[PDB]
């Protein structure tokens, strides 16, 4: 992560406007959707079997909630990633076992609902700045791998 | 795989977008270029700074190309082997690269149609761009 000023103002400028109770929710809904390999690591959330299922589960909104605040935290210390993440890092690594790859998933599907969400104002200039942070976190959590 | 759901939420999204294609081909382009730098590498001949009418040009074959897709999905095979021989014997391509121009291809469409992005819809696209890439790079496999 690099970051010029410029790609800063604009990302930090969009995240003002995102209903976070929101994008988690549908973010996390849509990588079980699209890919559904992913829904095995959770088990303990009940039923994922059908898109409105899922798009309706309680436990997973709660999540969605909790990943993109610290997708905040990240936006806070984009300096220093790397450590911001890494007690997280540890968890998706040993605890859990995912195979980095889906990091990136998520990241972006992620581009995709901000994408879906604010139309226009998602400027390619926009897009690259958040591709850039997203691939930024993604390492930021594998690296318990590396 | 590719069922009749599938299908039709493809066939519709693809009717909804119509007379916009020849520009979304334009845009999606814009915007690989741009978050993924690896792959201008393949236009050197390109002018590719932002509005050209270079990129704008491809993108309106490269939204032909996925028009004429759509209307074959039973024989994708046959329907895209000529350019199944262009990407992968002649340009070489990387298919990493598919994967990230897909993405941005789903991405001008959640942009200009937010409403028909729902979750069930966005499943289907993302299938279809994966299958898409998979007979360009066919002749690799
Ligand atoms: C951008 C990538 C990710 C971020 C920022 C992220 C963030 C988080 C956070 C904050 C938690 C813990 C919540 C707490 O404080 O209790 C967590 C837990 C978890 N993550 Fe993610 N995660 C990422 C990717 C993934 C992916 C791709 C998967 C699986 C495919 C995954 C599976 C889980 C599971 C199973 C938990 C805990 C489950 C539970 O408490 O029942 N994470 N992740
Ligand atoms: C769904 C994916 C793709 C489709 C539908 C597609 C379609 C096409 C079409 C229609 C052409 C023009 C054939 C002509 O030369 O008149 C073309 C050429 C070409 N494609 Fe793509 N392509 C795709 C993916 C890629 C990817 C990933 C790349 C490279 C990153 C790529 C790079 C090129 C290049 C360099 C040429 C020739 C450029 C020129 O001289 O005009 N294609 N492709």
């Amino acid at each position: 992560v690099h970051l010029t000023a410029e790609e800063k103002s604009l990302v930090s400028g969009l995240w003002g406007k995102v209903n976070v109770d929101e994008v988690g929710g549908e973010a996390l809904g849509r990588l079980l959707i699209v890919y559904p390999w992913t829904q095995r690591f959770f088990d303990s959330f009940g039923d994922l079997s059908t898109p409105d299922a899922v798009m309706s589960n309680a436990k997973v909104k709660a999540h969605g909630k909790k990943v993109l605040n610290s997708f905040s935290d990240g936006l806070k210390n984009l300096d220093n990633l790397k450590g911001t993440f890494a007690k997280l890092s540890e968890l998706h690594c040993d605890k859990l076992h995912v195979d980095p790859e889906n990091f990136k998933l998520l990241g972006n599907v992620l581009v995709c609902v901000l994408a879906h969400h604010f139309g226009k104002e998602f400027t390619p200039q926009v897009q690259a700045a958040y591709q850039k942070v997203v691939a930024g976190v993604a390492n930021a959590l594998a690296h318990k791998y590396h | 795989v590719l069922s009749p759901a599938d299908k039709t939420n493809i066939k519709s999204t693809w009717d909804k977008i119509g007379g916009h294609a020849g520009d979304y081909g334009g845009e999606a382009l814009d915007r690989t270029f741009q978050s993924f730098p690896t792959t201008k590498t393949y236009f050197p001949h390109f002018d590719l700074s932002p509005g050209s009418a270079q990129v704008k040009a491809h993108g309106k074959k490269v939204a032909d190309a996925l028009t004429t897709a759509v209307a074959h999905l039973d024989d994708l095979p046959g329907a895209l082997s000529a350019l199944s021989d262009l990407h992968a014997y002649k340009l070489r391509v990387d298919p990493v690269n598919f994967k990230l121009l897909s993405h941005c291809l789903l991405v001008t469409l959640a942009c200009h149609h937010p409403t028909e992005f729902t979750p069930a819809v966005h499943a289907s696209l993302d299938k279809f761009f994966a299958a898409v890439s998979t007979v360009l790079t066919s002749k690799y496999r």
